[PDB]
């Protein structure tokens, strides 16, 4: 097989403005458009769209000659995830009508393929994650509806599970993949992302609730146990190092374990100390992953899936205190799993086919598959 | 459509190149790793010949209880990217 | 629409479509609208084995696309390192340059392919050559952060072609067909090493006969003669290659041509023990009586080398049986030293005088003694050799004996008859020898007997 | 490996040049 990649340029164009005129089309069908609070209620979608675009694009671009690829395909992720969405979310909850709730909605829908796609940058092309994105969002879209269909909870309240699910799709879409680092200027960019990932974290730990009192304390709830969870995390990555040294690429997925741990209970938690135990717990946790997971392909990826893991068990000790109801919530929570490994095998088997012209195994984490750079032979 | 008449192994000549001529003109002895040149023999003539060199396959076999495992056996295909 | 096809298969490694349509006429220099031929497609997707039938059926090897590329240019940009060993190996120019002036180094640079830049590197590529911007391998490389690619290209700097000419890999492994095209592409059957030896010497090394006759076909030197003076003919007179000998006597060899320490064909047949090779020079007119630098005969080699048949052989060819040395030293001499008591019994049996005299004065019994090689010693005092001998300086064989400490050797000396009283020039006696380098038995033995 | 034969230096070791020398007289005398 050839190394040199095949030239894309007839099939990442056309597929591109195909999937852009659909989603026109689409929108020209189905959707319709709609006071004192606009701009408070845009703030809240406009902090999930700086963390959805900055930070995990960013927090992915520590990779020596992989950060454009990195940045740009988060940006055109996130552009046609929250377009197809948006679409999705309004036929799986029925025209759409369109507003900022909506698209604070499809924002997070869009994230939750953004967190999944970590696990498998630097090894797919343009259009492999196209379809990933396509077939993820379309996934966790129908989880929703099940959820929503047998629970009888709400469709748009579904979407808590997207740690877990964004968290198993990725592991499970990575591990189909072919088999196959970081540079200091790349890394103090993913440290901006993961500056705004955990400085904006609140914001995604309640985009969902409604009343005002259950988002305030909501937020106090996950800033406080993301500075735990800071803490914890930069205090023991020398702890778990061989070279008993920080690694800067272990804080910047261990700065929100607190956040991933109480995001699906922040609305529950009635004090913060409780919120700051749930934090060092996360970072204990993030630590003991760190250490242990290498040994028994992602690490940063499996210790956020661990982290998902651990917040959704929490929240269901905590659901109990405020029989049936904890098995309704793990039958919920092993449906969520079951579903998100499906997608993702499936996924991944689309993602193997030999027409979406994957890069080489040995061209892996190069921008120079994608990308044009000056004083280079091109062609044959 | 793809019968076979004979087999002329051509024991003469290959035993001359495989310096067994002194052992028979008739029997084949051929030494490993050297290439041996038979001629096969068709009842009718053949159409195609690729679709035919797809539709045939030969296979060796030495000892009584013959196994790939044993080295005994060895199927292989009649193509230009066999390995030599 | 054949032609279409037969490129076809040669992309998709389809052998036999391609061999097919080669029989039914389709021309091997066909190429696409774009340049590349069935070799640059075979070249591009790593079919080695398309590239090796192509290059069998007299395709043009320097053949460029509308880029410029050669086939080695892109197995070079498609990382395939067997194609490119390949396509060096039949004969690619390591150096060529495209359109733009990208080089094959140039394009394994740039592509982190660190195998390939080791084998041209390895190969005579140079990566001194820049394109029409300026730019060179090692600065597309720290560009594209290709680490690894860089130190190796820092590493080599300039070390050179240091493998083989490809005609001389040819020669080594008997590659007819490879050698065939390299012939055809480059008409010089003499290319020349870095040591200076021809592809012929290659093939007298190792007998390879068929390449060895295809290159005196095409034109080369039989009597190629470098510096040091090693014709192939005496690689094969050396090597004990009897058939290579007579190949290369029928089409011409010198027989009569020495080496930098004239050392003859002949020469290199008896110190190695090739009879039959010897037997086929001196049939050949080759001068029995030759001598090195050193005065040494093929009779001395023999002898040197225990070689009991060439000995036979060379004195049946009426071999002078005492010839000398510079230093007085017959093949008895040479046989007494190098403790060959078959050699030396076969000399004296012929008639060879067991009391010569080297320039010290020293007999073959007074070299057996000194180098504790007792059979010799016995066969020679059989055979009339002077027990009581002396050299230019009064030295018996017992006084060497009795230095040297070898106790068999004088304790058969002394049941012989041999006098320990007899005096060198300083009038020390075998006790005095056998005094001054502290042989308490041999010293002991010569008191027990007659001192 | 098996390919050290294709380099000069491997090629040179094989084919053993300094066989095709003279190397000396050997004399060795006796004289301390």
């Amino acid at each position: 097989s050839s190394k040199y990649p095949r030239s894309v340029r007839r099939c990442l164009p056309l597929w591109a403005l195909t999937l852009e005129a659909a989603l026109i089309l689409l929108f020209y069908f189905f959707t319709h458009y709609d006071q004192k609070g606009l701009v408070a209620s845009y703030q809240v979608g406009q902090d999930l769209t700086v963390m959805a675009a900055l930070g995990l694009g960013f927090l992915t671009s520590n990779f020596r000659r992989h950060s454009w690829s990195s940045v740009a395909f988060n940006l055109f992720m996130l552009a046609l995830g929250v377009q197809w969405a948006i679409l999705l979310d309004g036929f799986l909850s029925q025209k759409v009508v369109i507003t900022l709730f909506s698209i604070r909605l499809a924002t997070m829908s869009a994230m939750s393929v953004l967190i999944s796609a970590g696990a498998v940058l630097g090894k797919v092309n343009l259009a492999q994650l196209v379809v990933m994105v396509l077939v993820e969002v379309t996934a966790l879209g129908t989880l929703r509806m099940v959820i929503s269909n047998i629970f009888n909870t709400d469709y748009h309240m579904n979407l808590r599970h997207f740690y877990v699910f964004a968290a198993y799709f990725g592991l499970t879409v990575a591990w189909c993949l072919p088999k196959p680092q970081r540079a200091t200027i790349p890394s103090l960019s993913a440290m901006l992302g993961a500056l705004f990932l955990w400085m904006f974290w609140p914001s995604v730990n309640s985009p969902l609730l409604r009343s005002p009192i259950q988002r305030k304390n909501a937020m106090f709830n996950t800033y406080y146990a993301l500075a735990v969870s800071v803490v914890t995390a930069i205090s023991g990555s020398s702890l778990a190092h061989p070279q008993r040294k920080i690694s800067m690429t272990y804080v910047h997925s261990a700065v929100l374990a607190g956040g991933v741990a109480v995001g699906t209970s922040c609305h529950l938690i009635p004090s913060p100390w409780l919120a700051m135990v749930l934090g060092l717990v996360a970072g204990l946790i993030s630590i003991g992953g760190a250490k242990c997971l290498p040994v028994c392909i992602s690490v940063m990826h499996s210790i956020f899936s661990l982290l998902g893991l651990l917040g959704e068990i929490t929240y269901i000790v905590l659901l109990v205190l405020h029989g049936f109801q904890v098995l309704l919530s793990i039958g919920e929570l092993s449906l969520a799993i079951v579903i998100a490994l499906t997608s993702g095998l499936l996924t991944g088997l689309l993602l193997n086919l030999k027409i979406w012209k994957a890069p080489h195994v040995a061209k892996y984490f190069d921008d120079q598959v994608f990308w044009k750079f000056p004083h280079l032979a091109v062609g044959f | 459509a793809l019968g076979i008449k004979s087999c002329d192994f051509q024991a003469a000549r290959n035993n001359e190149e495989h310096h067994t001529k002194a052992l028979s003109s008739r029997r084949l002895f051929v030494r490993r790793g050297q290439p041996f040149t038979i001629i096969l023999y068709f009842r009718a003539p053949v159409r195609a010949f690729l679709p035919a060199l797809k539709k045939v396959a030969l296979t060796a076999q030495t000892g009584e209880q013959p196994s790939k495992i044993n080295r005994t056996q060895a199927t292989f295909p009649i193509s230009s990217l066999g390995d030599r | 629409d054949a032609a279409t096809s037969f490129l076809r298969a040669a992309r998709s490694g389809n052998l036999d479509k391609a061999l097919d349509h080669l029989r039914n006429g389709v021309d091997i220099n066909t190429c696409n609208q774009n340049g590349l031929n069935g070799l640059h497609l075979a070249s591009k997707e790593g079919h080695v084995k398309m590239v090796v039938e192509l290059l069998h059926k007299e395709i043009i090897l320097e053949t460029t696309t509308k880029k410029g590329n050669t086939a080695l240019h892109i197995a070079a940009l498609a990382g395939q390192d067997e194609v490119v060993r390949e396509l060096v190996n039949y004969g690619a120019n390591v150096n060529a340059q495209s359109q733009k002036g990208f080089t094959p180094l140039y394009m394994a640079a740039q592509e982190n392919h660190l195998e390939v830049v080791k084998f041209l590197l390895e190969n005579g590529a140079n990566q001194n050559v820049a394109t029409e911007d300026g730019f060179t391998p090692l600065a597309v490389a720290l560009q594209q952060g290709h680490e690894n690619v860089v130190a190796h290209l820092i590493n080599y700097g300039t070390k050179g072609k240091v493998r083989l000419p490809a005609l001389h890999i040819a020669a080594r492994n008997d590659d007819t067909r490879t050698a065939a095209v390299l012939l055809q592409n480059d008409p010089n059957p003499d290319v020349l090493s870095k040591t200076g030896f021809t592809p012929l010497h290659i093939a007298a090394h190792y007998e390879n006969l068929n390449v060895a006759q295809l290159l005196l076909n095409r034109g080369a030197s039989v009597n190629f003669t470098p510096q040091n003076g090693i014709t192939p003919l005496h690689i094969a007179s050396r090597r004990g290659n009897v058939i290579m000998v007579r190949l290369l006597l029928d089409r011409g060899a010198q027989i009569e041509t020495k080496t930098k320490d004239e050392l003859t064909p002949l020469h290199c047949a008896a110190r190695n023990g090739h009879v039959r090779i010897s037997e086929i020079l001196l049939d050949h007119g080759a001068p029995i009586q030759a001598k090195t630098k050193n005065g040494l005969s093929p009779i001395h080699m023999a002898a040197q080398g225990d070689h009991l048949d060439c000995v036979r052989l060379l004195l049946q060819y009426d071999a002078e049986i005492d010839d000398i040395t510079l230093d007085h030293l017959t093949p008895l001499h040479v046989a007494a030293h190098c403790g060959h008591h078959r050699v030396a019994k076969v000399l004296l049996d012929k008639g060879a005088k067991p009391n010569s005299r080297a320039l010290n004065g020293f007999t073959p019994l007074h070299i057996a003694c000194k180098k504790n090689h007792v059979r010799v010693m016995e066969l020679l005092l059989k055979t009339g050799a002077s027990i009581d001998a002396v050299t230019e300086s009064g030295l018996t064989p017992l006084h060497v004996a009795s230095f040297m400490g070898h106790l068999p050797i004088v304790k058969n000396l002394l049941q012989r008859g041999a006098s320990p009283n007899v005096s060198n020039v300083k009038v020390e006696t075998p006790l005095h020898m056998a005094a001054r380098a502290g042989h308490t038995e041999v010293a002991k033995y010569l008191l027990q007997n007659k001192a | 490996e098996e390919l050290q034969d294709d380099y000069e230096d491997m090629m040179e070791e094989n084919l053993e040049q300094e066989e095709y020398e003279d190397p000396d007289i050997p004399e060795s005398q006796m004289e301390e």
